[PDB]
């Protein structure tokens, strides 16, 4: 059923699973016309589909020319990604293929349900978390190349870098969220915190910075209290 | 005009025949009912003074053969049986009749209700639903579930509707995965009407049987498939005119006949609201609006 914080722990055992976000398909700036009439203008977006136990993340590339003279494009949206994503299902082996497949949002499910009826042993869940992939666009490696996409096109990233070397499944995937949480409540002063110190480099290869493990314990503490201060902000507590 | 007879009524028990229904007392001298109206399906139906659990019933057309009524106090229930011997049968009703110890099916002239009910329903549809072919009548009771309930035991005991699942393979055709979940004008009338009923008037008795079986019995299964097949038809955006206006008036009178006290069980609100309010065919069910409204505002 729905994944919340009791069976958090599922996330990481080895029955293969993917996370899948649309929050970022489907991106439009909104804009006045000659006549004083209110338009949408897409921007290229993309899906969000992550394997939480090895950081394999598939960045689906959705190129504004797939809304051109469709109507319903929010509807569209999510059919699409779940078109996608059934794609890359059939593109991996059957050993790589997941047996779940947890979306962020409650309307994805009939979508990507009906798109993988050729799947039936593959469970697609709900999850109560409020994940924060939606920040994954806070991300100028992957931003950057969101935008500069000139047809759709899939592109491979390990999101936890080199960090399972180090650090369990578990661990990586509580910084992920950190660091996303971060980004999503202050954009500004989450990337103010990580590149604070032009010593620490992000090697061409990786999207986070290298840090110590001792520079992370520093880094995880400034995020958290970033957090919590916007918290109060938002509510007067 | 035909007759039902009835061996003996040995315990008290609440009689139904169509939507008619007489309190009977144990031993009561009752011998069965008459001035059955030739030309439609129609539906003997019990409910003992002890057990108001299990309604039960039988579907018969009396062009088919003589049937009666007897109690069995080994299975304890009334059992319909055919009784081959012509003779024999008339002699047994007319001398019925002259004691005067048959009721008479109280039709009033004006009434098309039972008509309005049963219009698509065709006695030979419901005996490969209900699958029981030594005899001409077919049992139906509270607890017989569908073949659909049983996939998600006994296969015997079951009502072989046809299977209605929007998220299946026959629904969805690959490639129109969108088009066909928002629109199952496909589903609808290539599959279901052109591929399995043939025709709207089987498809139409089917929905009209499962409606009469949820509402006499209490069928969840059976009224699981009504609601099934109202939503098909809502829910495609392409439908046939004749349709469309033949529904209207089947729902109307099966909202009609429904007990008022049951609306809650027997009505789904989801459904309704989407076929009334959102679907393609929101516009298309005046009738059917109307008396929804006017009876169970609340649902809505
Ligand atoms: O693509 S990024 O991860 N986005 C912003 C960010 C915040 C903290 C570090 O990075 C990145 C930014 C700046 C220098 C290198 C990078 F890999």
């Amino acid at each position: 059923g729905a994944m919340n914080s009791s069976n958090y722990a599922e996330l990481f055992n080895n029955d293969i699973k993917l996370f899948v976000d649309d929050t970022n398909v489907y991106r439009v700036t909104v804009h006045k016309t000659f006549e004083g009439n209110v338009a949408t203008k897409a921007i290229n977006g993309c899906i969000f589909t992550l394997n939480p136990k090895t950081g394999h993340l598939f960045l689906k590339i959705i190129h504004t020319s797939v809304w051109a003279g469709q109507k319903r494009l929010s509807q569209l949206a999510k059919w699409k990604t779940a078109e996608e994503v059934s794609a890359l299902v059939r593109s991996l082996p059957k050993e790589e293929q997941p047996k779940q497949i947890i979306v962020t949002r409650k309307a994805m499910l009939d979508p990507l349900e009906v798109h993988m009826l050729d799947f039936p042993n593959i469970a697609i869940r709900p999850t109560e978390l409020r994940l924060p992939f939606s920040a994954a666009m806070s991300i100028d490696k992957l931003s950057d190349v969101v935008m500069k996409a000139t047809e759709p096109q899939m592109v491979l990233f390990n999101i936890y870098d080199d960090w399972l070397d180090r650090i369990s499944s578990y661990t990586a995937f509580s910084r992920l969220t950190l660091l996303l949480r971060a980004l999503k409540t202050n954009e500004e002063s989450a990337k103010m915190i990580l590149l604070s110190d032009p010593t620490i480099t992000i090697k061409s290869y990786h999207l986070w910075p290298s840090f110590t493990d001792e520079q992370w314990i520093t880094i995880e503490s400034q995020m958290r209290d970033l957090i919590l201060t916007e918290y109060g902000r938002k509510y007067n507590v | 005009m035909n007759t039902v007879p009835f061996t003996s009524a040995p315990i008290e028990v609440t009689i139904g025949i169509d939507q008619y229904s007489f309190n009977v007392k144990e031993n009561q001298p009752f011998h069965g009912i008459k001035d059955i109206p030739i030309g439609h399906v129609h539906v003997i139906h019990f409910q003992h003074a002890d057990n108001s659990s299990m309604r039960y019933g039988y579907w018969f057309d009396c062009r088919m053969g003589n049937f009666y009524i007897q109690y069995d106090p080994k299975d304890g229930l009334y059992k319909m049986m055919e009784e081959r011997d012509g003779a024999k049968f008339e002699n047994i009703v007319h001398n019925f009749k002259e004691r005067q110890m048959m009721v008479s099916y109280p039709k009033i002239d004006e009434d098309d209700t039972w008509y309005n009910l049963t219009e698509f329903v065709q006695m030979d549809k419901i005996r490969k639903i209900v699958r029981k072919d030594e005899n001409q009548f077919s049992y139906v009771d509270s607890s017989m579930t569908t073949v659909q309930e049983n996939e998600l035991s006994d296969p015997a005991h079951s009502l072989n509707y046809t299977v209605i699942n929007f998220k299946s393979r026959e629904a969805i055709r690959p490639g129109h995965e969108m088009e066909d979940f928002l629109d199952k004008s496909y589903y609808l009338n290539t599959v279901m009407l052109q591929g399995i009923f043939k025709n709207s008037s089987n498809y139409f008795g089917e929905l009209q049987f499962a409606f009469l079986n949820a509402m006499f019995f209490g069928n969840y299964g059976s009224s699981l498939q009504w609601h099934a097949m109202i939503e098909l038809i809502c829910s495609s955006a392409t439908v046939p005119k004749h349709m469309l206006d033949k529904l209207d008036e089947i729902l109307y009178y099966q909202i009609k006949t429904l007990p008022e006290q049951y609306s809650d069980i027997l009505l789904n609100e989801r459904v309704w609201n989407i076929c009334l309010y959102s679907s393609f065919q929101k516009n298309s069910l005046h009738n059917t609006e109307k008396i929804m409204e006017n009876k169970y505002p609340e649902l809505l």
